[PDB]
């Protein structure tokens, strides 16, 4: 009585794993690489689709985490190298006339490095934060020598985050949840079909995550696991908390030649005052949006417990401070400042240190040397989202490190799916 | 819209088969080659099955009672496609296999009718 | 007379060179034109397969001619115009008239289906 | 009344910018891997077609540029660096009772170099050109030490250049105007379509170019807008002008070791006497030439313009001289006798220098060491065609420096264009 | 099984056809996937220049010749495989190739006067 | 009567070469890179089909070789660089009480070794194998200090063999002979078609062939020109000879840095007494197979010659000995006991050499260094094959070096084709 009927072209799909390419309107994540834009992307609203997301299965994310390793590469590839550098350093204390916390900070640390020529040796006389210099037994010796060689950065090369949209290539769909107040989990019924994503900043940041998205109307709370302790929980405000970081000095850049067609760029001298980096916070503006975030956690763990705010446990420095770039230069602040209360049912100053020798990724056995920068550094950033770790009182700390946990307060929003346009269905037909 | 029709009825949906139809065509050569495959497979499956280059193709492999006993008007006006695909998803491989077979008769016989004369 | 043999040649004559030029339509960077050739190719071929002309180089539609795409009576396009010239002349309303090539074979599969239904 | 019928295989094409590829029948340029040897090419003349051409925006001129750049690169990669030698260098005259233009430009300089164990050094002799050396206070270093690493070309690879051919992918085609005292922009109407050019020899040199095409009517001169004088004017030749270079000393090359599995070629020895390399060009034919230009540009700028010639006014040597490579050795020529003239209403003998560090492109970061040959060279060629600068009368200057302008002289026939095989027009059907 | 007739007589292989119709379709396995490709798409254009583009068996109207290794149709159908058919033949494959372009070329300029 | 019909899918092919792929079902060769394994292979018998098939022109052999070589080098490239260790050393007899044939094979080797810091340098002892060290005038040399630098394997990378199959990509097809007793040449009548080859193990040996495939009816002859001395003779033993290797002393491996990120592994001591390392071959095996060697080769040399088989005559160590690779350890044992013989019509012990500077693929400009491992080590493996060169007697003796060799033995059986699925036949019909 029925007949198979083969249509092709039905509006099916599946999930699916693929290859997303780039696209954007020096810099570390360049433009170059890729410029397939849209200035008027569309947006196909899907009624009554409901289809279920999980953020924690995102292929999305370890596909941006190999791209940004890989551009990160491609950009310190083809920089000066610094290997004569891992010399026995002869240093002392830059300036003993000094009182406050940065007394002892930087050195004044004299080495013999190469000159253009083989033959002969310059003494150079340069200044670096004790973070980058450990005692050997005066000599000293850069943190790096043991584990890796470093490479200066290209001083030419920018470190601001510039926006990359993620497309999906012909056959393939992203679905954007647009639902508020969605987990990252479980089924969304406002999903809408995209053919690339909104621009999102490679922004490197630990425990406060800057310049994100904005949770549409209160603070959620998204985790793997909530009773599993060891998964870290992404905390998405509904405001922006703003911070302001300086470098309140102005420093002054000198560069030495080292063999042919190579220049090495070091921090010179300080002029004036040497004064100590730190960021600002609004005491108001953080303690209404830890409220918030403490109500939004009693949901979760109930109505009569008590949530407690600490300070970081324990190891790299990396995971312990908050980390950040701003104006090229690489920022370690202490929140010891921030998660020191207890919720029970003005500004607020961070002091930060600054060290040239980064460890990035976590990666052992690579190194970069960031040059420093001629003069004072300020920056103004919004504070969108919190990474909480957990320890008849709750214990949270702030914590991070693992940057794939970055990118999935940004893509849990977006699916990859694959078109499948094979339908098979009864009719009343006959061929012919 | 591109899937546009994806949360519509079966019947509906129908209406806009080439809108999906025109969407379908070293990450990104990788990206484009896979995108190339995945066209020209489903391309050769409906030539295989006897299918030209149309949207809707009405074969000779009658409905087997056992896929689906729902009615006929009740998957057109209350089902979308993907439920029915869902539904049927563990059937796929034997329709493609019958298909084929009666495209393998349907020619022979068309060679026959052609060698008479 | 060869591959586009017949690009200096009036509409009508060129017609019956369709074929040479369909034969010859099909490191790193060699590999890329390869793909970037096999990618307009197909688009060709779908694009021609969604309008329902698939194993045919001269393809006659239902979509009536509208006077307003520079008519210029019909004598006068096909034994005294050139492809370039035509071609040039109503490029603007090269998108108009594919979507309705589109509109139109939809409508007949539709059509062919509810006839094929009947019993 | 008229219905629309779709045609597939239309004979029309657009402008488009893609990709070529090279095609030929150890050497710097992969001729070993674009072989896809045409048997025997064959071109379709186009009757009654008109085409536009504009060989100043020809994409082929940026990809051949950009061809053969990273042709030579790669050639050039995988050999022995010299970073080694950039030492400081014990140096005197090499014929100290020479009064000869050699005066003071060979240097035999002394220098303790790096044997094959790390442990031992040795006292190395060899010799230099005055062009390679720079004195800093004896005393002196290679010009190379200040600005760039330099890598030594590997011996077994020659510099001879091998005619290319750029082949369109299917379906694209190559429009070659085939139109004589074609001027570079502007209509041909006999228009010819290949699969691909001729052979083109990456031949490089400055000022004059050499090996060229023959203009078969005329001299036709070409310029992107005659009346800017910031632009370059490109002078195509009727007849050939011969020139006959040499490098007549007989010298000798020794190599040393310079590390494990590395070895390091030098200029050894002089036998028989120190000569100056030189060009010999026929006088009469090089002013008959002349006064060709000379009516083609009255032509240009008036019947009663004076027009006066001048030597190149100065800058790097790579321009201010003529250049070319015979043999793999690079000649740097004094065209002073050539351009030093005016136009109203026996062999000329140029003096040349060589170089062995060698900067091409205007790449700075780069440098190649060209290593010596023994014997003697030498070599006839072709001038073919002129760059000219133009700075009541015009005065007109030798130039150079910007190798697309070399590539673009032999490009401006080809165009490359799109198939679009598809295409509508009304006639008198219905469907069926 | 794929190229199982490859044996057997062209009368029996040909109603097998469809299982080689189903099998004809880092930088090793990039060229491999798109010199397959152009393959693939080098015999479909010559199916759909010649208006065979939908059939895996086309009857057209091109004679055979009997220069053309005439063995008569017994011979040929039941007493040979495909592989020795296509070595007697061989010399001849671009003679077919061209005949069948031809003919399609004036089959549908008469179908577009017919039409007209 | 009789029109032309066109048939696609015809079941034909033509000879081809191709790309083909790998698969496996960290070690030098990828495992991440040959994933498209097969837990169920199929392959079609073709009855009535007869191929020839030639396996001296095979490409798959070439194909395979290449594949190996890019496989090594990717393995062996990301590794440290011994550079600073081409030094001038000073060396004595490690056991100069030691009477053992292995007297004078162990040096003490005192050296000034880098240290983690450019300014300060070490004193280090270490262990060398006579054979990778050579006397300049104690002042010892490493012996690829005058031919190339030398790069340290990765310790963390296995050296074992894994089975690789070879795929052909969609529109070619693998023709296994399948055919007992087939010589490697000729018709064979019993092909069957695989989409992938069964796994071979990349094993590289000189002289015999180890862990390869049995002849299951006889011992097979096989060469290119069996007449022509200068090819090589491939015979494929019936049952495999067991051979049991050792190096039979418990090694003590020592560490030290060389610069910063990099370490050098070097053979530090000895617990227990210094032996030397051998392999013991059956005798009576040895004998029984030989004589079915002699047997098999009198059929082509005739039933009243004399076969003797005498020690390679000479040449590099690496093909005058057998050659193996047991643990990550590069054995050199003398074959001279298995082929000191002559045929007319108990164990025995090889002595073996280990060495750790490598200069594999006789490619000159080229080395590694195996590090040592710790222990003693015991290996046994399969010999299944032999390669001899031919001198009323007739000589043979051992020979190789070729590894295309060892993989035209494994891979004499497959041919690959492409299918060309456009057949033409007269039918009675004419379409209309
Ligand atoms: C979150 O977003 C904010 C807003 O974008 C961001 O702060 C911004 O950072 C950029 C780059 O650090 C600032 O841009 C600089 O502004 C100064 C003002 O004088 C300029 O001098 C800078 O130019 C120098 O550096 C360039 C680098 O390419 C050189 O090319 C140039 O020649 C100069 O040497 C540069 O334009 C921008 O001003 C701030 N915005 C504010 C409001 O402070 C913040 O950093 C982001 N968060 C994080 C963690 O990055
Ligand atoms: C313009 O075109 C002319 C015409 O070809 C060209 O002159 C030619 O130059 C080449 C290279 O110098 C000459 O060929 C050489 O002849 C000598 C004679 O003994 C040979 O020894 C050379 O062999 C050595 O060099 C080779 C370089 O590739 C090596 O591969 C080889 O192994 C040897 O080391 C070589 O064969 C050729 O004879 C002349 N032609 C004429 C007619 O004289 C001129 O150079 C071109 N212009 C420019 C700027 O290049
Ligand atoms: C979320 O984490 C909790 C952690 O407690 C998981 O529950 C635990 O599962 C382990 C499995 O061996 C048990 O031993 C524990 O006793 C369980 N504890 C509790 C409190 O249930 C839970 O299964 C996890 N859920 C998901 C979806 O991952
Ligand atoms: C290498 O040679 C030296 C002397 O030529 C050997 O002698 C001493 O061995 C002890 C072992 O504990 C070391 O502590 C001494 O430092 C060695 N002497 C010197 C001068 O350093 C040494 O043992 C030899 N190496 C080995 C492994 O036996
Ligand atoms: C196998 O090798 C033999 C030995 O070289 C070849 O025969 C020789 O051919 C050369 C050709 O110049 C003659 O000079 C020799 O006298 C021949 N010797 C013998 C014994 O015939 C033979 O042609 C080779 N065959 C193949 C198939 O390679
Ligand atoms: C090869 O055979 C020899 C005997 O001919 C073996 O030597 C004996 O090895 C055992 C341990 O396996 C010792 O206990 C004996 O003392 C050794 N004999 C002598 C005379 O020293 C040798 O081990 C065998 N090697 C292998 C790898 O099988
Ligand atoms: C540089 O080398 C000399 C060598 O005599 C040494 O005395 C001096 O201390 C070195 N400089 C530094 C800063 O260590
Ligand atoms: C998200 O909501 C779903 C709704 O059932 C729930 O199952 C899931 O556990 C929630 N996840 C989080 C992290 O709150
Ligand atoms: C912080 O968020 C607000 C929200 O509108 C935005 O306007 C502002 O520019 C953000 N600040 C930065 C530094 O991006
Ligand atoms: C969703 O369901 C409603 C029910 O009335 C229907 O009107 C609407 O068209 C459906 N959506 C789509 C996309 O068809
Ligand atoms: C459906 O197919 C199965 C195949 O196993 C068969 O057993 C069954 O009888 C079929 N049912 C109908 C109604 O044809
Ligand atoms: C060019 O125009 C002339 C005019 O009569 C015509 O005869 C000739 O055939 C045209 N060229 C082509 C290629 O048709
Ligand atoms: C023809 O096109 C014009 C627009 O150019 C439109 O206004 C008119 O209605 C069209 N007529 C028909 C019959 O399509
Ligand atoms: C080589 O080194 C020695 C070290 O004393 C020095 O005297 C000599 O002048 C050096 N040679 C040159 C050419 O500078
Ligand atoms: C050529 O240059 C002159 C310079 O004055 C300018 O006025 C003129 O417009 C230019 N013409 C073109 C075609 O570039
Ligand atoms: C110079 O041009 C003439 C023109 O026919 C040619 O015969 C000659 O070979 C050319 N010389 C060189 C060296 O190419
Ligand atoms: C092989 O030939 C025999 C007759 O000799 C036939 O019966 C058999 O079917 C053939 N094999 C195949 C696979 O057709
Ligand atoms: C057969 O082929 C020959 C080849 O020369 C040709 O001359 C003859 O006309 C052909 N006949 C037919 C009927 O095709
Ligand atoms: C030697 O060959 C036999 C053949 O059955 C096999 O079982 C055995 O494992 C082989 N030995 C090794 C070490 O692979």
């Amino acid at each position: 009585n029925l007949w198979v009927t083969v249509y092709y072209g039905v509006p099916v799909w599946k999930d699916a794993e693929t290859t997303l390419f780039c696209a954007s309107d020096h810099n570390v994540w360049a433009t170059h690489a890729c410029v397939p834009t849209d200035p008027n992307p569309q947006e196909i609203h899907l009624e009554n689709v409901t289809e279920e997301f999980n953020m924690w299965k995102n292929n999305m994310v370890e596909q941006m985490h190999e791209d940004i390793i890989s551009l990160w590469d491609q950009s310190l590839k083809p920089c000066v190298k610094l290997t004569p550098l891992c010399v026995t350093l002869q240093c002392t204390n830059y300036a003993p006339k000094l009182r406050s916390m940065m007394r002892g900070e930087i050195k004044n640390c004299s080495f013999n490095m190469t000159t253009e020529l083989r033959d002969k040796k310059q003494k150079v006389y340069s200044l670096f934060y004790r973070l980058d210099v450990v005692q050997i037994n005066k000599e000293y010796r850069l943190i790096n020598c043991n584990t890796s060689a470093i490479t200066q950065a290209c001083p030419k090369v920018s470190f601001e985050p510039i926006p990359i949209h993620y497309c999906a290539p012909a056959g393939f769909a992203i679905l954007k949840c647009k639902d508020k107040k969605f987990n990252g989990t479980g089924p969304c019924p406002s999903v809408s079909t995209v053919q690339c994503t909104h621009g999102i900043k490679p922004v490197v940041s630990t425990q406060l995550l800057l310049n994100g998205s904005l949770a549409e109307e209160e603070v959620i709370i998204r985790s793997e696991n909530i009773t599993n302790n060891a998964k870290n929980i992404l905390v998405q405000l509904n405001t922006p908390v703003q911070i302001n970081c300086t470098r309140p000095s102005n420093n002054t850049v000198k560069s030495i030649r080292i063999g042919p067609g190579q220049a090495f760029y070091y921090f010179g001298d300080v002029l004036g005052h040497v004064r100590m980096a730190h960021c600002n916070i609004s005491k108001a503006t953080w303690n209404e949006t830890l409220g918030k975030v403490v109500k939004q956690l009693r949901k979760h763990f109930g109505n009569n417990t008590i949530i407690r705010f600490a300070q970081s446990s324990g190891g790299d420095l990396e995971v312990t401070t908050h980390s950040f770039n701003c104006g090229g230069e690489f920022f370690y602040c202490n929140t010891s400042g921030l998660f020191n209360s207890t919720w029970i049912s003005d500004s607020l100053i961070l002091p930060c240190w600054i060290k040239q020798i980064i460890n990035m990724w976590q990666r052992i056995g690579q190194a970069m040397y960031a040059p420093p920068i001629q003069g004072v550094i300020r920056c103004v950033s919004n504070i969108t989202g919190l990474i909480l770790t957990r320890d008849t009182t709750e214990t949270f700390r702030p914590g991070g490190g693992d940057m794939r946990d970055n990118w999935r307060s940004e893509l849990y929003k977006y699916k990859v799916v694959k078109i499948e346009p094979l339908g098979v269905a009864p009719t009343r037909c006959k061929r012919r | 819209g591109f899937l546009g029709a994806a949360g519509s009825t079966m019947g509906a949906a129908s209406m806009t088969l080439t809108v999906q139809a025109r969407n379908l065509l070293i990450k990104q050569l990788q990206a484009r080659v896979l995108a190339v495959e995945h066209y020209l497979r489903d391309q050769q499956l409906l030539g295989i099955w006897g299918c030209s280059g149309k949207l809707i193709c009405c074969t000779n492999v009658p409905w087997n009672s056992s896929w689906s006993n729902r009615n006929l008007s009740e998957i057109w006006d209350n089902m979308t496609w993907l439920q029915w695909d869902k539904e049927i998803s563990n059937y796929t491989q034997i329709i493609y296999g019958l298909l084929e077979e009666s495209q393998n008769q349907q020619e022979k016989n068309e060679q026959d009718l052609l060698a008479l004369d």
